[PDB]
Parts: structure tokens; C-alpha cells; sequence
DNA sequence: GACCCAGT
DNA sequence: GGGTTGGGGGAAGCACTGGGTC
């Protein structure tokens, strides 16, 4: 389904073992309607990856996983003909949903 | 085949009173029974004789007088005393008439009074009815003991009910399941399950019961009943029954539809059972405000709703689980 | 004389028809359902819709001012400067007006003349009947079902915050036992487009609706019971009440929300005589059916004309082309 | 008197509004959803916007600024000089005048006699039971909607974390159980064509509800509590209040926001009567609207007083080019 | 008395207000959304800008620096000596005075009486719940929209890479292996024609907010808790504070901070009485609005002086050439 | 369509470690950009650093960097020039900079 | 139309 | 890049006309 393997780093900013706490960012992929600013969006969240791998190891936990780019390209390939927001805010609401879980890794 | 026939007086009082009758027939045996809906008549055919009617009542009202009496003219704390009953004129009249038939139908006699229902078994009811100009005195809705007894033994068992006092004021919101195209003894007995008995919850912790559409989710929360709805189509009727600084009079009353909460949480608490709980009781009671977004989304399928209830709640505290979170996309996909 | 208006509003975060906030902290708006058809299946939204009590309450609020402007605000009543719009009770015969004046309650005649609140929206009187109907009926404000065609889902519910703040005798805040006034509520605003639709009955006015026509001389002609230069005055005090409706002048909470109010099409007929009222702004197909509904009044002999502000409405129907509510008033108040 | 003020504002750069709690990390900006037309149906898009609370509170706040230096300006509030707009609230039966005096609560006109708050914003009087309807009306502050059609909703929102420097005595920052309230909050802030519609009844100051008239001779006179002086005094301040709304004092967190202004298209229509409102700011096609609301209304019989700034207007009707807000009501407080 | 500071000044390369990097190298600048007007439509833009949050601590660094030269600076705050901006962080229910006595959190009076800079900053202790808002308001620092349209902005961010050098007594670099510090992390730097607006609220310290006067004759009379000549050099403190806000003590990064930072235009106006806050520096038409809101003013009859550089504000303005920016308060404060 | 994959590949030896070269500010202005003409700039900006990366990653025993295809230049040029708009540019913005993170196997 | 009542 | 802080506490509807009996 490509969002299991996806979800897990957009929960890397929310949770409490890593102290840095930007919901702007999942903000701006909540409401993405139209047709650019969901891609946009992601940018944000997906930039913020060094911050998580120090912030990991400054604890001792292992560094986080980044996404592979073996499924990125989901998106992009559905978010073309799927230009009207009957059907594309029902995924742009599922990729801020999955950004709100735990994801106990760091003990 | 004998098809008790049911009077018509309010669709409520008259679901309260008809769906009461399975409650004493069970008591009776009463194989082979049904409940064929009308809408407000609700109608129950069974080939059972009459005698075990009253076998059924007079064991219902043991239960009901042993409850009453248990607990503290006399006021007990149940659903029947105090409870759900918003007046306390009514504390004491209505367990009143329930030992009055002690006194009628051990004996086999039939009912002869005829008391006054309070506003609790049905809103309608009041002081102050209009006919052609101005208004009347006292309460002109009068019911006979024969309907008035049916009630109450179908509201206490059946029909759950949530209290939150806070001191002066109370708030009382009451729940029932209405069947709308069929029914059997299945359902109506399940639906018994979901009855909250001594609902006081006090406290200031335990706030989030403000609302009734917020009540009815903590009510279903730690009630995991039968699960018949998915092929199943119940309606819920609701009703408040507000006390605001010693001010009764109801200020909320709206219909909606339990099918589509009851498919919610079966497809919510799936994956794991341990997590879900504690998430939704986390936002229910730190994000007082924000589980109103996530209870407006299950009746209209609102995508935003699953998305504004979490970012209020994850603010203050959330666990968060990671098996909940694919039980939501379980419903949208 | 005899007025049907109606169309759509946008009007979006507005409080109205609220909880009131006796017990309740969590003021939640109104909620409503509505039914739509889309894929060949009819599907049903909660999205809030205003009651048109409203709308009634603003008429009253509006009349008054309107009526205060003219030298003939002497026979109004007390009540309905202080809103209160009880119009007498089930004992109450005497009536309180501006300067005091006692009126008996006997028949109409007596009292649309002295009095012309209770006109307008009618009263009544259980100790010796004689029930006015009100003349200004209202309609209920609730959105159109080609936004949920267009949008059928979103929150289109801004829940706010709202804090008051307070000062103890040097600035000190309380909890439970200090004396103090702080709380943190919340206010649900409504957003959307909806529709509106006021029918308006200036023929009763003066005239009572016992005996509508004098019929002494074989020549039935309308029963004006009160004299006829202060009853014209009367016309335009309650023609220019519906003035407020499309200014935001709806609903509650105007102090500290007041609607965003613009309306984008209306569509209204003006008549010497009773017509029918064209169509809620509700659905869809509110122009075409309108488009109807007139060829099925001027074929029965009705002198209607009809007043367009945004749509063209065809072009057979000699429509006029309305840019404003008020205009639209000032081309009424002649007839 | 009712006065009509409604036009657009370029405000951004503000934190205003913001819902947030103490136990609430980042505390972010209300957003109201609205309805616009993007060449297409009438879909909803997220904004942000500004509740008319605000602008009621911060009305309160000017007015009782320009009323410290009017001669009666010992008839008010203490507790309105605290900058509080907690006007009788819940757990006391009485106020406290700017003197020190207290205030009697059974009949309306002796309230506003003595008290210029509750006369010029209304008041609640939970234990005796008498209310108020209010005097001033706030509109909502919303863009206008050609600016989010062009930019379809491009976020529109800029979160700043901000932090201090709760360093202790010894000059080390160590640990929470330490004793450093020190932290990273967030704040939003905003931008926008915003519109404001502000509408003002200066003809029911100083007039009881209960009893608004007289008639002792059987004649129109509102029945007035105060000293006529005294009224056009109150009425004075009341408009002068309106300076501080366009002068920045739109809203709160302007030790640390404090938003940019500029005068925009504005209209004013004041004639001393009963005035429809104006058309909000919020509609991009709304300045053709004010070219039919008060076209033919000044041939109704109104003199209909109209000021505008930044629009031509029809150029057909006596709309005087007023320079700026405070000529604006320089003009209406010498009709008065 | 009322003080209103405002102009257009230019920045050149400054990393002022910077989120605060973390592990991350690029040192992120503050970015807000603005509204550009363009001969097309009304869009929005990004560009980097300062925090109002900046202005206030650096006023405050001012206020309490020039404090320090009144004989009366004994009754200030340690954590003011400190060069520390919070206000009674939660953990402690009291205070220290800078004297080295302890200040009860009991009486907002004795708080400003005893604390200088709170008393025109505001402060905030929820341990007792003692508020006060903040005699000064600072806006945020953004380029000009005219700039922004003669500039189409094009990414107005300048990166300079920089390392961190770790040489031991074996002058080895390291590889992140041993403990040593070799690692390659950027900051960048924005300029711009920028605008500047400060509100100064003197007319509060003091005097208590919760008591502002005392009315013992029915008279307009101040009630001030402290001897006039502590206010008075209080009030001296304040506008010297202003002195360095626009000599280059602003922002942050004070090692490679303090770019050019010297104003281009600068408009004031300051009057005891209630004066509107002119406009701040985004626009290519604000001088005309300041021209208006400065000329209507005085036609009401208030004693109000204008000051104002560059810009001579045409003829009929009598405003006289301030050009350095000490010289300005100092001939308001001659005028008391 | 395949051209977007080859790019990403590039963009990310910019941002990942074994590498000691951080430029976050050109791949920041590829993405949230508000005009076609600083698109191209930014994308001239992270190209530019071709051979200064081509050399190091043998040396520092990674495989060398597999260099974009010129023939993907083609459709990065002929995709823009057409597409002028602002409405959907700045998703063609930001899809090239969004694989600058991923999980690209630059030093096994 | 004047009476009635509650528990953490 | 490498560490310190993620809210802090306080508030989170009063009064107000109660609706039944008898």
C-alpha cells in the first residue's frame, strides 16, 4: 500500500522521544486541496531528516530510517489524473493521518 | 397467535412501552416470538396466552422494588428513583405505583387507576398543552397503569442513560435503539447489554461528558456489545433532560443513526484492542473540545474531522498506537 | 402591496441560533441534515441551517427603527420598543404604548388602528379570542444542496475559542473560591451558502380580515379602518424592514460576529394582489421553475412584476434589472 | 446616528487570534473556512481570519483611552480603566466607578448615567436579570477573495518558533527539574487582503431599554439619561475610538506582532437615522454593490453623509474624498 | 505621553532571527508571507524578516543599559542586569531584586515600584497570577512592497559554509572517531529595503494599570506610585533606549551580526494625549498617509509634535529636519 | 515519467553524509519557489557540483556517483517552457527535490 | 397558583 | 553540527425567568 513504509517518518516529528514538535508542516498537508500544495507539503516534512538522525543519537537509540525511493513515485503517478478533490483529499487527509503515531522505537 | 395489541400515544412513550414487553415475556418463556415494527406502533406477535404476562410483571417489579428498596417518604439512586428522573415530585410517586401492583396483580386483578408519566419515559408530556386558545392546568396526559408499568421495566433494563450533576446543575441525556424494518429476539435482548447502571460520574476530571453527542461515545466506548448492525439497521433516538441551576426543562433532542458508529468503532477496534481504548479516552478527556471534530465526522464521513480531533488531543497527551492509525484508512481507503 | 422575494446568500462564520450557555461551556452551533441526489443515491451531510425565527425577530427589531422615523411613531407599544414581542397574554386587555395609552380589546378595528406592531406580526387574546395572524411570514435560512454537491463533505464549522479575561482587586486571578469571573469558552460559526425567501403581506394592513371589503354601495373596495396617508406611511416601515436582511442584520452574536453578508442572486415579484411565492433558495432548479411559475400566474390575471438582481432569467419575462435590494424597495414604495 | 464603516486592510505579519493553551505547545492562528469561485463552483477553501471579539475588546480598549481625556471622564468603570472588558460578570452584584464610587443595579438608565462602558457596549446583569443589547457591531476580518483565487490557497501561513533565555544566577541552562522555565513555542502569522465592517449606533446611547421615550406631551423625544453635552461628548469619544483601529490596535501580541497597516479603500455612510450596513470587504466584486446601496437611497429622503478613500466610485454621487480615518470622523463629529 | 516611531530603513546581509539550526547545518532564516500588489493582481511572496520578538528584547537591553547611568537603578531586576528577557518563569513563586533583596510577587504596585523594566515591558507571573501588558509594541521588520516589485525578490538569501575547527596539542582534525569537533554547517544572510514601527506607550510607568488615577476631587489626576524624578528618568531611559534601535544593536548573531543597518527615512510624532501610531514602512504610498494622519490631527486640536527626516512632508507641515536619531528624543525630551 | 528517479538520484549525494557536503539553500530554492525563471537557477546551482562529488566517493571507497543522463535534460527543458502557469508549476517544483531524501544506497 | 426538592 | 528547553498554571459558563404536583 506504500503508506505503511511511509507513515512511520511522518511520525517521527510528533512524537515525544524526539523533542522538536513542527505541526506546521503536517498543517500544510492536512489541508492540501487542489493539486500542489500536498506535494509541497511533504517537502517540509521529508527535508527535516537530518534533524531526527542527531536527535536519535544523541539518545542511543539507532538512527530512524529514511524512506526508500522504491514507492515515492506513487504519488506523484496518482496525484496526475486524480486532479479533482473528490478523490485526492482522500488520500492527502490519509498522509496527515498516518503522521499522528508513536512508533516506540527509542527506549 | 395472540398479538398483543399496543396503544398509540407518542412515538416515543409508545417505543418505550412496546419494546418493555419483551422484558416480561422472557420472564414467561414466550418461544417463538417476534416484534414487527410500525414505526411508532411496534407492534409484538406472540403465540403465547396472556396468564404469563402477568407472571413476567410481577417478577419485573420484584427486581425493580428489591433495586429500590437496596438503596435511600423513600428515594432510592436508580434508574427507576433518581437517576434518569429529572423531577422529585416523581422520587417518590413513581416507586409508589410500582408496589401498588403488588397489591393488584399477585392477586390476578386488573388495573383500575390511572397515573400521570413524567417527562423522563416520554419529552412530550409537560403542564402547559395548547387546544384552541391559551393553555390548560396540570398535566392532561394521563396514562393507565397497565401501560404506565410496561414502561419502566423496559426503561430501566433496556434504554441506557449518562448523568453528569456537577453540584447544582445536571445534565441527563437519555439513548435508545429504535427497530425500523425487522427485529427478533437477538437484537432486542443485545441491546439490553448496553444499559450504564448508577451513571454518576461527578468529579471535575471527568468532564467530558458536557454534550450528549460527546456522552454517547464514552457511553459505547466501554461497552463492547454485540456487533449485528453491519447487516443489521437500528436507529438511535436521544433526548436531554437539562437542570441548570435547578432549571428542568430540555434543551437538546436530535435524531441520528447508530449504524454507521457501531461500523466506526468495529472497524476501529480491530487491529488491537489494548491501544484503542486508552487513545480514545486520552482525547476524550484532554481534548474536551476536539473529540466534538472527531464524533461530527462519523455521521457524515467527514475527512477532516479524523485529522482536527488528533491535532487538538496530541497537544496536551496522546499515545498514539500505530495499529489504530491503519484501522482508520481500514474505513477510508 | 404584495411581495415575494427570495434567492441565494453567501454568508459564511457566522454565529447564529447558538446553545444559549446556561450550563453548556462547549457552545456548539446549531446542526442540521439535508438530503441530496448524486449517484443515482440520495446521501445526507451535517451542515448547519438557520432557523427563520431569525429572520422574523430582525423583521420586528427592523420595523420599529423604520417606523420611528416617520411623525407617526406615536401608536406603537411599549413592548416592542424593549423587543420584547409578547403581544399580550391570556388576561392582559390594556396596552402599554410610548405614552401610555389604554387600548380595549374588542375587535381588530380597534386595535390595528391604535397600535401597529401588533399588526404586522399579529397577537392574540385567550380571554376573548380575536387571534391576529401575523401579515410578514419568514423562512428558514438553510444551505443550498449544490455547495454539498460541490463540496458534500469539509468541517464548514470554525470552532474558536473565546476568553474573558478578569481583574481581581490589584490583578490577581481566582480559581474557585477568589471571586472571579475568568472563563474559556468555545463558538462554533457556520459557513456555507444558503437560501432565503420572505413573503411579505402589506394588503392587511389596516384592513382586517374579518371584513376585507366595506360592501355597503355594491362595490366591493378594500376595508381601510385606518386613515389611508398614515397607512402608506405604514407600507414603506415595513418594506424597508426586510432593508437590514441583506445589510447582516441576521441572527444573533452581531456584536462579535456579524455575518459577512453579500447576496449573489435573487429573484423577487411585486403584485397589486396575493401571489405565490416563487421558490426557497434551496434547489437547484430554482430558476427554470421560477421560469414556470410566472406563465402560471399571468395567465390567470395577476399584474406581477418581477425584479431580477444577478441572473437573466430568460428574456421573454419583462424582468428589471436589479443591482440592489434598495432600489428594488424604492420602485415598490410607489405602489 | 448609526454610522457604516466597511473596507479592506493589507494587515499581515500578526499572531492575533490564536488558539493555544497553557498545557498546548504550539500555539497557531484561527482559520476559518470560505467560500469562493476559482472559475469554478462555489468550493470552500481554508484561511486564516480574525474574530470580531477582537475588534469588540480592542473598541473597548480605545474607547476608554479617548474618554480618560474628556472633562466626564470620572463616569466610568474602574475596572474598564484596567483595561478589562469584564463588565459585570459573575461574583459581584455591583462595579466600581472610576472614582471609587459603586453602582446600584435595579434600574437601567442610573447603570449608564454614571458609567460610560455599558453605554457604549452593553453589559449583563446575571443576578438582577436586566440586559443590554450592544451598541457597536464587529464584523469578522476576512481576505478578500480574488487574493486567494490568484494564490488557490498556497499555505498562507509562516510558523515561527521563538524561545528565551531563562539562564540561572550561576549562568548555566541545565535541566527542566533544574528550575529553567526556558522553551521553544511556536507562533503563526498571516497575510491578507483582509476586510473589515465595522458598524457603530450612536442614537442609543444614553436611552434605557425598559423605557426609551417619555411622551409627556405626547410628542417624539427619546427619553435620554444624561446631559445632552454629556451624550455628544460620549458620542465623540465613541467615534474617536475608530482612529486606533486603522492606527494598529486591530489586536493583541503587539509588544510582539504588531502588524503592518495601510489605508485601503474604505466607505462611511453616516445621516443620523436608521442605515443599512455595508457590504463586507471580503467579496472581491463588492465595490460595484456599494455603487447600488446607496445610489438611489439618498433619493429616499436620507442625507446620507458618504466618505471614501481609494475608490472613484461611480463618480455621480456626493462621495467626499476623505484622506484618512481621522478626517473621517473629524467630519462626523461636527454634525452631531 | 505617546510616542510613535516609524520609517524605512535598509538591511544588508544579516542573520538576524534565525530559527535556531539544530543538527541540522543550513541555519534556516525566519520566512514570511507578505502581499505583494503587482499590476496583475494581489499576490504573496515569502521573504525573510525579524520578529517583532527581536525589537523588544533589544529595546529592552537598551532601556536597561541607559538605566544603569540614573542614580535610581538600585530598584531594577536581576534578571534585567543579566541581560535575561524572561519575566518570572514558572518555579518560584517570588523574585530577586537587583540590589540583591528579594521583591514579594503580592501587589502590582510594589512590582512596578521596585522593578523598572517590567513596569514598561509588562511581565507574567502565573505563580499569583500578577499581568501586565507592555508600554512598548514592536512590529516585525519586512522589505517594502515597491522593493519587492522592482526585485521579484530572486531567493534573497545569501549562504556562507563555514566549519569548526578542533586543534588538540596533536594537531589532528579528527574524523568524529576520538571527540574532536571537524564538521561543515551554513549560514546565510538576507538584506532589503526594510521598514521599522515602534508604539512607546510612557504615560503608565509609574502608575499602576488596576489604579490609574485617583480622582479625590472629581479632577483628571494621575496616581503614581513612585517620586516624579524616578519617573521622569525612567521616562529618559526609555526614549535613550531608542537611540540603539537604530545604530545596529538589533537581532541576533553577534558574532558575524551588525550589518550596515542606518536609516533611510524616519517619521515620529509624540503627545501626551492618545495619538494614533503611524504607518509602518511596507508601501510606496505611506507618506502621503502619514501626511494626512499628521495634518487632520492637529486640526482637532491636539498639542502634538511631528518629527522627520528625508522627507520634508511638503510646506504646510510644520514639522521640523530631524536627521540623527538621539536628537530626536532628546527635544521630546525637553518638552516633557 | 523515469527522468524524475535519475534527478532524485543526483540530489541526494548533496544531502546525505559519507560525503561531508551539506547545501541545503539550493535545494530549499528548488522546491518552494514562486517563479519558472529561479527554478532553473536552482537547478543549475545543484548541477553545478558534478565533478567536485564525481571524485571524492571512489576516494573515500563509495562507488562513484552515477551522473543524470543528458538526455533527461531534454525533458526537464521541454517540460517547463510550455507550462507557464503558477497554478501547477510548483508541483513540478518541488517533485525533483523531493527525492533529494530517500534511501539511496550511495555508500554500501 | 402556591407548593416541592439533591447524594463528592 | 553538537547540547539545554516542548508549555507554563489560571480560567474551560454564572444568573435567568424549574416543571411537575395538588
Amino acid at each position: 500500500g506504500w503508506i505503511r513504509n511511509i507513515g512511520r517518518y511522518l511520525s517521527y516529528l510528533v512524537d515525544d522521544t524526539f523533542e522538536e514538535y513542527a505541526y506546521d508542516v503536517v498543517d500544510g498537508i492536512a489541508k492540501a486541496r487542489t493539486q500542489e500544495e500536498l506535494l509541497e507539503g511533504v517537502y517540509k516534512a521529508l527535508r527535516l531528516a537530518p534533524k531526527l538522525k542527531k536527535k536519535a543519537e544523541s539518545k542511543g537509540c539507532p538512527p530512524p530510517r529514511i524512506p526508500s525511493p522504491e514507492d515515492i513515485e506513487a504519488l506523484e503517478e496518482k496525484v496526475e489524473q486524480l486532479s479533482n478533490p473528490k478523490d485526492l483529499r482522500k488520500l492527502a487527509v490519509s498522509l496527515a493521518l498516518w503522521a499522528f503515531a508513536s512508533w516506540n522505537n527509542c527506549p | 397467535f395472540n398479538e398483543f395489541k399496543t396503544p398509540q400515544i407518542d412515538p416515543i412513550f409508545d417505543l418505550y412501552v412496546a419494546y418493555g414487553y419483551v422484558v416480561s415475556l422472557i420472564r414467561g418463556g414466550a418461544k417463538e416470538a417476534t416484534l414487527i415494527p410500525h414505526g411508532a406502533s411496534y407492534l409484538i406477535q406472540t403465540d403465547v396466552s396472556n396468564e404469563e404476562f402477568r407472571h413476567g410483571l410481577v417478577d419485573a417489579l420484584s427486581s425493580m422494588l428489591s433495586l429500590h428498596i437496596a438503596l435511600a417518604k423513600l428515594v432510592s439512586d436508580a434508574d427507576f428513583s433518581a437517576g434518569a428522573n429529572i423531577n422529585n415530585v416523581y422520587w417518590d410517586s413513581v416507586p409508589r405505583n410500582l408496589e401498588k401492583l403488588m397489591k393488584d396483580l399477585e392477586k390476578k386483578r386488573s388495573v383500575k387507576g390511572t397515573a400521570t408519566i413524567p417527562i423522563t419515559l416520554m419529552p412530550s408530556a409537560g403542564k402547559y398543552m395548547l387546544k384552541h386558545f391559551g393553555v390548560q392546568g396540570g398535566n392532561p396526559i394521563k396514562v393507565d397503569l397497565l401501560n404506565y408499568a410496561l414502561a419502566w421495566v423496559g426503561f430501566h433494563y433496556y434504554t441506557p442513560y449518562i448523568k453528569y450533576a456537577k453540584g447544582d446543575t445536571t445534565w441527563i441525556h437519555i439513548y435508545q435503539i429504535a427497530p425500523v424494518e425487522e427485529v427478533d429476539m437477538i437484537s432486542i435482548l443485545s441491546l439490553k447489554d448496553l444499559k450504564m447502571h448508577l451513571p454518576h460520574y461527578y468529579e471535575s476530571n471527568l468532564d467530558f461528558l458536557i454534550n450528549r453527542r460527546l456522552a454517547l461515545l464514552y457511553h459505547l466506548l466501554h461497552s463492547e456489545a454485540l456487533e449485528l448492525f453491519t447487516e443489521k439497521e437500528f436507529v438511535i433516538h436521544s433526548y436531554t433532560l437539562e437542570r441548570s441551576g435547578n432549571n428542568q426543562a430540555i434543551r437538546s433532542f436530535e435524531e441520528e443513526e447508530i449504524g454507521k458508529l457501531m461500523d466506526f468503532l468495529w472497524k476501529l477496534k480491530r487491529r488491537d484492542f489494548y491501544h484503542a481504548i486508552k487513545f480514545i479516552d486520552d482525547l476524550l478527556k484532554k481534548a474536551t473540545e476536539g473529540a466534538l471534530a472527531l464524533i461530527d465526522a462519523i455521521m457524515n464521513e467527514r475527512l477532516e474531522g479524523f485529522y482536527t480531533a488528533l491535532k487538538l488531543g496530541k497537544k496536551a497527551g496522546v499515545v498514539s498506537s500505530r495499529e489504530i492509525v491503519a484501522a482508520l484508512e481500514d474505513i477510508i481507503c | 402591496m404584495y411581495v415575494r422575494i427570495s434567492g441565494r446568500i453567501r454568508l459564511n462564520a457566522h454565529s447564529l441560533n447558538a446553545q444559549g450557555g446556561g450550563g453548556t461551556n462547549y457552545i456548539e452551533i446549531t446542526k442540521t441534515k439535508v438530503t441530496v441526489r448524486t449517484e443515482n443515491g440520495w446521501t445526507v451531510v451535517e451542515v448547519p441551517a438557520i432557523t427563520g425565527n431569525m429572520l422574523k425577530h430582525w423583521h420586528f427589531v427592523g420595523f420599529v427603527d423604520y417606523f420611528k422615523t416617520t411623525p407617526y411613531g406615536v401608536n406603537l407599544t411599549e413592548r416592542a420598543l424593549r423587543y420584547n414581542g409578547t403581544r399580550f397574554g391570556q388576561g392582559e386587555t390594556t396596552a402599554t404604548k410610548a405614552n401610555g395609552a389604554t387600548v380595549q380589546l374588542n375587535d381588530e378595528a380597534t386595535i390595528i388602528k391604535e397600535l401597529a406592531d401588533a399588526d404586522v406580526h399579529g397577537f392574540l387574546a385567550p380571554k376573548t379570542g380575536r387571534r391576529r395572524v401575523s401579515l410578514v411570514k419568514a423562512s428558514f435560512i438553510l444551505p443550498t444542496e449544490d455547495f454539498i454537491k460541490e463540496v458534500e463533505g469539509e468541517r464548514l464549522i470554525t470552532a474558536i475559542k473565546h476568553n474573558r479575561v478578569d481583574v481581581d482587586e490589584k490583578g490577581a486571578i481566582g480559581s474557585s473560591k477568589e471571586g472571579t469571573a475568568q472563563m474559556l469558552f468555545s463558538r462554533e460559526y457556520a459557513t456555507g451558502l444558503y437560501g432565503f425567501s420572505i413573503v411579505l403581506d402589506l394588503g392587511l394592513v389596516g384592513i382586517p380580515q374579518g371584513l376585507p371589503v366595506k360592501f355597503e354601495e355594491n362595490q366591493p373596495r378594500p376595508n381601510i379602518v385606518i386613515d389611508p396617508n398614515e397607512r402608506k406611511a405604514r407600507i414603506e416601515s415595513a418594506l424597508k424592514a426586510l432593508i437590514p436582511m441583506l445589510s447582516g442584520y441576521i441572527g444573533a452574536n452581531l456584536a462579535r460576529s456579524f455575518p459577512v453578508f453579500k447576496v449573489e442572486e435573487l429573484v423577487a415579484i411585486a403584485s397589486e394582489g396575493p401571489i405565490p411565492a416563487l421558490v426557497h433558495g434551496f434547489y437547484e432548479d430554482y430558476i427554470e421553475a421560477n421560469r414556470s411559475i410566472i406563465k402560471n400566474a399571468r395567465a390567470l390575471g395577476f399584474n406581477i412584476e418581477v425584479f431580477t438582481y444577478n441572473v437573466d432569467l430568460g428574456e421573454d419575462i419583462e424582468a428589471t434589472k436589479v443591482s440592489s435590494v434598495e432600489e428594488l424597495v424604492a420602485n415598490l414604495v410607489k405602489m
